């Protein structure tokens, strides 16, 4: 049994023709304050694999330290630990799965909400979802907290199923991404402006951005707002 | 020690072709105590007809106050209560106990006098108004009776294919719930005519 | 919320943000929190936006029904009124409420009422979720007389840092101006204040 | 207060009702009369809250006797069971219910048909053959559904009473002190002395 | 725990501390059993080189298993307790459990059973 | 529910999905949850069925006494002050949430309630279960300076946003257009992009399958 | 309070007939009021022509799917590759889920296959191991909705022949492949109306004596 | 769940419900809740139905064991305890069980074992069990003799589970009846309670409360 | 399991325990017999938790029958009393204790005197006249206080007795179906079949 102290927000990620894209901000929330601000809650395994994670942080940081591990683990005895025999997106998620339905099951849970993307050896993108209870599943969109209600919606118009996915390019992609990044900037009491994005693409590789900033917000009618009703002034 | 699941029972509306039909379960009860047999839950002022599912005590308490009601509004408007004007007034009659609610599923059925329509409402215990073309549901077996009727129903049935349709939604909705049963009643409503038949139905 | 009322030499100026919360929602980004009972009486809404608005409301019609009757009322008085219904309907209210107000003999008054229904009357007043941040920075930079310039500038700077430490603090800095000139409304947004 | 039972037959309604009053572990009195006569032809017995029951019994009494007088009429079982049904009703929504289960036995000399009752504290009515209150009727209707048949005399009625008494004594955990018998008729109300 | 293997296989086949066993019981005083046609007989050696004894208290050869069984023996005295002890708690057991006491053939089964497993387990002779 | 407005040019638009649940049940698979307070004052409703209908009637029927009392056409401010102050005073248990928009003499308005008696200001807004899928449509492609087809257009798409990734949201799109010197326009079942697909078979069965007991004619006349 | 329970929706539906037995379900799966995915099989083919889905708590559901595979994999190793007849698949399955009888799996298990004497056979069963063979069975979200209907449907419950005075029962018969995926189409398409957490997708996988073989169907996605 | 065995002249009698319920919801009309341990021993089950299921196929695979090690059929009275003793284990864990142990041998004849889930077990002749056993006993009981023919003995358990079926919400579906002789058990047939009701009351000219 | 009565006369130990188990509305049974011979000598009536008391019960009968065997000798009443109370010591500080409440009434052949031991689930014991376990002593303590000789006959005894189970009848709520009697004396013990 559990409460999450220091938490982070929206995961929030979708397919395209190539690859996939995955974004999540930087901030570390304590409660209603927002206490750290350099959290990376993007962490890439390998150069074709980003682990997104959401929930509590000191779990987070547990699990990058597994992710570690198990990269150092699967050298081992291993010439072709760069090739043939790398670390799949499909082998991360399911050992990530397994421990957190073990955790689950002890009554002591890893108290995060996670998405592994990627792309398989065979050019094939991998997005898949696990969370505390050890539920899994996967979507041309997924999205954690506050993002499967605001973002996936509008992921959704741009890949609303399988057949959309070739039809999406990796710009159509990524600014609808951005766009749902603002969105949550907006409305997510919890979040913040400055965010990390990755991006998997099957021919030019892992591509990982830092230190984006949400921009070209909407404020100026705020101006013309007054009162809540009667008031004119 | 809920209300609307202590006595049991169910009742299903449904629209056909220039006619309407209404039925009910027998069953009343006190949790696994079958008690009554012929409890039926359907009632009439003019040619609207009222069914009510829920706590007993408040269906005959409702039905003697729509009597009252309905007996009042044709000594005043000289005419008799149009289904559309019943439906109001049980609207009305259930959210003036908005806070201290009658534990009820009612249900409207007949035709228009002047008009020749077909019509049905159900209502929620506190008098939310649920109109529909083709069919209403209310009880213990509610689950069941969507079911059966989102799969069996199809518009502008005959009175006699409407019978057969409406019988079977409510016999085996009711046989899938341990509440309801223990006989059925059907009312089917023509323009100037209406015959109600009792079914066969598994005691048990 | 993020409120403050600060008096200086000319009057006093009303500051807030503009966010509203249903848990960690933002039901509204563009809210206005500084809110008019008085051509120059206004006052800072935290808490509850059902009972501030009620109460507010209240308020005005009973400043209305005073000036029809004995001309304007003081600033003080003002205050007595929101005392007088946050105070007596302490068990049933959440209201944190910052009066402020321009009077031409007493020039500007602040007045702070807090959850009990206690009257606090200050030179500078600061309250909401978000004003725990900046009590520190507050304190330190508040100077009593200072010009409009200064005092639009230490409330922005100081709104700017509870905003950006407090989640339940957003969106737009709304300020109001209140001074023998009249009422002046200011807006300022995000890429202003933030990189401050 | 507990076992109360009714079997209306050909020509008659038979009230049985248990005779033990408890309360903790102590049985108070063995000889209690659970039932109050509202009209020549009409009795209610009941069971339920300790108080509550003679308090409500007494009231619908009076009641009733205040409308026999003013009218010089007896209201018949139906209207009587009426009466108490929407005083139920009423009851259930009080700040303090009347926690009190009641049937009602009577002869309608206008129809010259018995009748009975069963109504719960909720208010809810039911004309039945046969009715019970409470864990009496978990042994007894199934009883009833086998052996009764609409019929049958008084004795028989009787008889087939002895029968669910028998097995409420054989299989209910605590002792009711047998029970008091009264029949309802076209000759009005009696009680058998020996059961 | 101790673990050593005491009874173990010889190159010609044979467990030789089962085998010593046997000549312990065969050093033992003579008992002897004899079933009629409606009773059995258990008859018991006991060695007069032992003058001064308390026959009333000295432990009998023939033991009461149950008040329907009787167990006597031949070899060391001190390992029969052992034997006598477990068969009469599984004697209870068993009338506990089956509510009825054991066959003569299931407390044999029994006492047999623990003298075969103290042959293939470790630490013990 | 999922409930929007949204304000243009020459005035406002408001739009709502048309399902109603019981639990996990679909109760009404086409209600109405836009209602009419007076001729073009329009309000939307999410929240308890009943309360929604109940308060919106209540304030409607005394706003109609009002106009006739002021010889005057009603305005917004006050179904939203009158709706407020009710919705206030039974401290949200009236479980009222309502989008209320309309014109009036002063100009075209667009204002929200809640519940417990809160009132916001906006030129858009949405409400209810599907809010947030609503809102996130709203704020990727709102713009000051709207048309009247573009508003439409605009409230539409984010009441379809709710329909399709909310569960408490379904069925069909009614919209009502209260534009400026013009009566207002209520479109029901303005969209409807759900629409049952033949079944597969017919279930009417053969006359005489249900067993019967009695029949018997029943009287409906005097 | 951590709670370590959840509900995903969802419905499944399980048809034997002579020779062959359906295993339909639902592919969308869901979270209190939001939509996860629109396509996320619960139908597995787990080898020796058995088809099963564990309808509930996804979590648990795929655990004992998981460990339901990994049984008839060592059922091969450990019996010399002797096929697991559905009857012995299903008793295994009683002993998976009792054996957390105290901290069970959350679901509604259905298997579907053929018996030894090569016809269709549907097994369901409780979350902690309690285990029927039927020609019918609904399980999960809409279960309520879709059961009485099958009953109706395939066994004729409350039908009997016409003008024999509801004497004689409409008879028992096995329903060809094609008017059993018709029952389910229809079945599934009425539950999706009326059921916020079934829709998106309808997967059906078959088995006969020649293999399994799957279908797919679209659902409304509202 | 109704279920009832009781002990007379010719042997023992044993009937029960099919019906299966969470909670309103009837979730079966078809259960077997008789389990044949073996060809002389039977075992009812009320309660939770896996937990019964479970425990009672657990039960026979013990009793073959015993008859496997000492060339023996188990006695009834030793496979009720095996029973009893399992769920005092787990007393207080929350297992439901309301069970019957029926059976004939030998040494012991026709014998009857209530058995439940906080341990109690009882010998007896006549023993209803489940959520509509008050039902079976008030015509059970009313009707018993120890004469009864094996045809009136069967009548009876099979109208006593129609009585319980009736009345008990919880209660219904079909009757299994079983008869237990000194030759071992013998199935007499699944009957439907939707057509057993209509012929019981046409015949017999009971349940007048039904509308006819 | 309600009712268990224990008297120590001058040559004799009489134990009286009620035959009725009921379970929730319904009585099982009506000829239970709530006792187990622990040795030719000694008798433990028991009452209390449904399946702990017969297990309780049966664990000591087994244990003493095994010390019997073992030493070919019959533990005194109060070695035996001694070593139950002190199961029941342990059991009460166990995960789940015992909820036993048990009589148990000897002849010590030693000292030919009867014996009669009260202890309680907690593992209280006391050596007593004349004993009762549950609510039963509420009526029976008094009584006896006042009708009990220490010199009394085992057929005084008797009377005595029918004089509780009387009173019992009348005043306790439920119907606990009788009692079985029996005697433990010199002679062993023996089971009064006609009570
Ligand atoms: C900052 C945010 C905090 O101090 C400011 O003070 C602003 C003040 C401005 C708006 C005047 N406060 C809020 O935004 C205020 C925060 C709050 C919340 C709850 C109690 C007190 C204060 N938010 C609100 O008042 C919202 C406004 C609505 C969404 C338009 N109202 C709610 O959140 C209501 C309040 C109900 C209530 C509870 C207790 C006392 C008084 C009122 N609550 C909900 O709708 C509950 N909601 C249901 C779904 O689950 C999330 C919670
Ligand atoms: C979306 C669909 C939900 O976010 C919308 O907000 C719509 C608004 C439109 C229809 C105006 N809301 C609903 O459909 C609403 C959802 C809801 C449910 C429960 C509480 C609050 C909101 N549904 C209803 O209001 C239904 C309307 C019926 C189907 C006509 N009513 C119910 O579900 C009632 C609730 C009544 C109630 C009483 C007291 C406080 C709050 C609500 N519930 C029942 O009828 C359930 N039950 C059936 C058995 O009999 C006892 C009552
Ligand atoms: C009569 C009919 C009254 O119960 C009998 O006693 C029968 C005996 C037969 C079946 C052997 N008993 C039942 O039908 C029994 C009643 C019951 C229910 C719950 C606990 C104890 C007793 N019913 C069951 O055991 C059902 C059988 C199913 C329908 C095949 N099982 C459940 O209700 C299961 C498992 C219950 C459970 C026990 C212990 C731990 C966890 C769970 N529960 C569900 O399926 C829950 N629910 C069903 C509705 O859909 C959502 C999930
Ligand atoms: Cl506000
Ligand atoms: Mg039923
Ligand atoms: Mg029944
Ligand atoms: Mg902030
Ligand atoms: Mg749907």
């Amino acid at each position: 049994t559990q409460q999450p102290i220091v938490t982070g927000t929206s995961v929030i990620s979708m397919k395209y023709d190539n690859g996939v894209i995955i974004a999540a901000d930087n901030l570390g929330s304590y409660g209603s304050l927002l206490r750290f601000n350099g959290v990376e809650r993007l962490i890439p395994v390998g150069d074709n694999t980003v682990v997104g994670i959401s929930g509590d942080i000191s779990d987070m940081q547990h699990i990058e330290r597994l992710l570690k591990d198990l990269v150092t683990e699967n050298a081992y005895d291993n010439p072709l630990a760069d090739a043939e025999e790398a670390l799949e997106p499909s082998y991360i998620f399911e050992y990530l799965a397994t421990v957190m339905y073990q955790r689950r099951s002890k009554m002591n849970p890893l108290w995060n909400a996670i998405i592994v993307a990627g792309v398989q050896s065979n050019g094939d993108q991998f997005l898949r979802y696990v969370n505390l209870l050890g539920v899994t599943y996967s979507s041309p969109t997924l999205a954690t907290g506050f993002g499967a209600h605001m973002a996936n919606p509008l992921l959704r118009k741009v890949v609303d199923r399988e057949s959309d996915i070739p039809k999406t390019t990796v710009q159509v992609a990524e600014e609808a991404i951005v766009n749902a990044m603002r969105v949550l900037y907006y409305r997510d009491a919890r979040s913040s402006r400055n965010f990390s994005l990755a991006i998997i693409d099957k021919n030019t590789g892992l591509t990982f951005k830092k230190n984006l900033q949400v921009e070209n917000m909407k404020w100026d009618f705020a101006k013309d707002i007054k009162g809540y009703g009667t008031q004119k002034i | 020690s809920d209300p609307s699941s202590i006595n049991g029972g169910i009742v299903v509306a449904m629209t056909g072709k220039d006619c309407v039909a209404i039925a009910c379960d027998l069953r009343l009860g006190s949790q696994s105590l079958g008690v009554s047999n012929k409890f039926e839950k359907i009632f009439h002022y003019g040619h609207v007809f009222l069914g009510i599912t829920g706590l007993a005590t408040d269906v005959t308490t409702l039905n003697e106050m729509f009597r009252y009601k309905t007996n009042l509004y044709k000594l005043k408007e000289e005419r008799a209560i149009e289904p559309e004007t019943f439906t109001q007034l049980v609207s009305s009659s259930l959210y003036e106990r908005r806070f201290g609610p009658y534990f009820v599923g009612p249900v409207v059925a007949g035709i228009n006098s002047k008009s020749g329509k077909p019509f049905i409402a159900g209502f929620d215990l506190i008098g939310c108004i649920d109109e529909a073309k083709d069919f209403i549901v209310s009880g213990t077996a509610s689950d069941q009776l969507f079911g059966m009727c989102e799969s069996l129903y199809e518009p502008n049935l005959e009175p006699e294919d409407l019978f057969e349709t409406i019988s079977q939604a409510l016999l085996n909705a009711a046989d899938r719930d341990a509440l309801s049963g223990w006989g059925a009643v059907v009312y089917i409503i023509k323009k100037d005519e209406v015959v109600k038949r009792y079914l066969k139905m598994r005691q048990d | 919320t993020s409120i403050m009322a600060v008096t200086f030499k000319d009057g006093v100026i009303l500051g807030a943000d503009s966010r509203t919360t249903t848990g960690a929602y933002i039901a509204n980004r563009v809210t206005d929190k500084l809110t008019r009972v008085h051509d120059k009486i206004w006052c800072c809404r935290s808490g509850s936006a059902a009972d501030t608005q009620a109460i507010a409301d209240i308020v005005q019609y009973h400043l209305e029904l005073y000036t029809s009757q004995y001309g304007t009322p003081s600033t003080e008085t003002a205050a007595s009124v929101f005392k007088e219904l946050c105070y007596e309907n302490k068990d049933n209210l959440t209201a944190g409420i910052i009066v402020a107000g321009y009077d031409d003999k007493n020039k500007g008054e602040v007045y702070t009422i807090p959850l009990g229904g206690s009257v606090h009357k200050l030179p500078y007043a600061i309250a909401g979720s978000g004003s725990t941040f900046i009590y520190g920075y507050c304190d330190k930079n508040f100077r009593e007389n200072m010009s409009k310039e200064e005092t639009v500038d230490f409330i922005k700077h100081s709104l700017s840092q509870a905003i950006k430490w407090d989640g339940s603090s957003g969106g737009v800095i709304r300020m109001v101006v209140l001074t023998a000139a009249g009422v002046e409304r200011l807006i300022f947004y995000p890429d202003e204040y933030e990189q401050l | 207060m507990d076992i109360i039972l009714g079997i209306r037959v050909q020509d008659s309604v038979i009230l049985a009702s248990s005779k033990a009053v408890t309360r903790g572990i102590s049985v108070l009195k063995d000889s209690d009369d659970k039932t109050r006569q509202l009209s020549p032809h009409t009795l209610m017995s009941f069971a339920g809250e300790a108080g509550d029951t003679v308090q409500f019994a007494e009231y619908i009494q009076a009641n009733i006797q205040l409308y026999s007088i003013r009218e010089d009429y007896e209201l018949s079982p139906q209207a009587v069971s009426s009466f108490v049904r929407q005083e139920l009703a009423k009851s259930i929504r009080s700040r303090r219910p009347y926690q009190v289960n009641v049937l009602i036995g009577g002869y309608d000399k206008k129809k010259n048909k018995p009748e009975l009752y069963q109504i719960d504290y909720l208010g809810t009515k039911v004309e039945l053959p046969y009715g019970a209150h409470g864990y009496s009727g978990f042994y007894t209707f199934s009883l009833l559904d086998h052996h009764y048949r609409p019929d049958m005399t008084t004795e028989e009625g009787l008889d087939l009473l002895k029968l669910c008494v028998q097995e409420l004594e054989k299989r209910m955990p605590m002792d009711f002190k047998g029970v008091i018998v009264k029949i309802v008729d076209k000759d009005g109300i009696r009680q058998v002395d020996d059961f | 725990g101790y673990d050593r293997a005491l009874s173990i296989f010889s190159p010609d086949g044979h467990i030789f501390q089962v085998e010593y066993a046997l000549e312990a019981v065969k050093r033992g005083t003579c008992a002897v059993g004899v079933k009629g046609k409606n009773c059995v007989v258990l008859g018991c050696e006991r060695r007069s080189t032992l003058k001064l004894q308390d026959t009333r208290i000295t432990p009998s050869k023939v033991s009461k298993i149950d008040s329907h069984v009787v167990l006597s023996f031949s070899g060391l005295n001190a390992d029969s307790r052992i034997l006598i002890e477990k068969a009469r708690v599984e004697a209870q057991s068993h009338r506990l459990t089956l509510e009825d006491p054991v066959t003569v053939e299931y407390l044999t089964r029994y006492v047999a059973g623990v003298q075969q497993r103290y042959t293939q387990s470790g630490g013990v002779r | 529910t999922t409930i929007v407005g949204v304000k243009f040019n020459n005035g406002v638009v408001i739009a709502a999905d048309t399902r109603s649940t019981q639990g996990p049940i679909v109760a009404d698979k086409n209600c109405a949850k836009l209602h009419r307070i007076s001729p073009k004052i329009w309000c939307a409703g999410a929240g308890t069925a009943a309360d929604t209908e109940a308060v919106t009637q209540l304030i409607g029927s005394n706003i109609e006494l009002h106009s006739l009392y002021t010889s005057r056409e009603p305005r917004v401010v006050s179904a939203l002050q009158m709706l407020k102050q009710h919705l206030f005073k039974y401290q949200g248990h009236i479980g009222a949430y309502l989008i209320v928009a309309g014109v009036d003499p002063t100009g075209s308005h667009l204002f929200s309630i809640h519940a417990h008696g809160s009132t916001d200001v906006g030129y858009y807004l949405s409400l209810g279960s599907g809010s947030l899928a609503a809102m996130a449509v709203l704020e990727s492609h709102w713009k000051q300076d709207l048309t009247k087809e573009e508003a439409i257009k605009l409230a539409s798409d984010a009441i379809q946003a709710g329909i399709w990734n909310d569960l408490g949201s379904g069925s069909n799109v009614d919209v009502c257009v209260m534009e400026i010197g013009k009566d207002a326009e209520y479109l029901r079942n303005y969209l409807t992009p759900n629409v049952r697909e033949e079944k597969q078979k017919s279930y009417k069965f053969p006359r005489g399958t249900t067993a019967v007991l009695k029949e018997s004619i029943v009287n409906i006349c005097d | 309070q951590f709670n370590p329970y959840g509900d995903n929706g969802g419905t499944i539906l399980g048809i034997a007939g002579e020779d062959f037995a359906v295993l339909a379900g639902d592919t969308r799966n869901i979270t209190d009021y939001s939509i996860n995915s629109r396509y996320e099989p619960k139908v597995f083919d787990c080898g020796d022509n058995i088809v099963m889905s564990a309808n509930g708590f996804a979590a648990d559901g795929d655990a004992l799917v998981k460990r339901f595979k990994n049984s008839v994999k060592w059922y091969h190793f450990d019996h010399n590759d002797k096929k697991l007849s559905i009857n012995s698949a299903a008793r295994n399955i009683q002993h998976l889920l009792y054996g957390k009888r105290f901290f069970p799996y959350y679901v509604h298990t259905i298997i579907a296959g053929l018996d030894e004497d090569g016809k269709g056979a549907v097994y369901s069963f409780d979350p902690v191991g309690s285990y029927e063979r039927e020609q019918c069975r609904a399980g999960g979200a809409a279960a309520s909705l879709i059961m009485p209907f099958l009953d109706n449907q395939v066994n004729f419950k409350n039908q009997y022949e016409p003008g024999t005075n509801g004497k004689v029962k409409k008879p028992l018969k096995y329903l060809s492949v094609e008017e059993v995926i018709k029952l389910v189409r229809d079945s599934f398409t009425s539950a999706t109306e009326r059921h916020i957490q079934v829709g998106d997708g309808l997967e059906i996988l078959i088995v006969t004596k020649d293999g399994v073989r799957k279908e797919f169907y679209e659902l409304k996605r509202d | 769940t109704t279920t009832l065995a009781f002990r007379f002249q010719g042997g023992i009698i044993v009937a029960v419900d099919s019906r299966a319920t969470a909670g309103n919801w009837v979730a079966s009309q078809t259960v077997k809740k008789v389990i044949e341990i073996n060809p002389f021993l039977l075992g009812t089950t009320a309660g939770g139905a896996a937990d019964c299921q479970f425990w009672e196929t657990w039960l026979g695979s013990q009793c073959r064991l015993h008859e496997l090690r000492e060339k023996e059929r188990i006695s009834v009275a030793a496979a009720s305890k095996i029973l009893s003793n399992l769920v005092y284990q787990y007393k207080g864990a929350g297992l439901s069980m309301g069970t019957m142990i029926c059976g004939y041998t030998r040494k012991e004849g026709p014998t009857i074992y209530y058995v439940d889930s906080d341990g109690t077990r009882l010998k007896g002749d006549i023993f209803c069990v489940g959520s509509g056993q008050t039902f079976a006993y008030g015509v059970l009981d009313s009707n018993y003799k120890w004469d009864l023919s094996v045809e009136d003995a069967l009548y009876l358990g099979k109208r006593s589970i129609l009585a319980a079926a009736h009345r008990d919400a919880y209660s219904g579906g079909s009757v299994n009846l079983y008869h237990v002789t000194e030759d071992g058990w013998i199935y007499h047939g699944n009957h439907d309670v939707g057509e057993l009701f209509w012929k019981v009351k046409e015949e017999e000219g009971s349940f007048n409360n039904v509308i006819g």
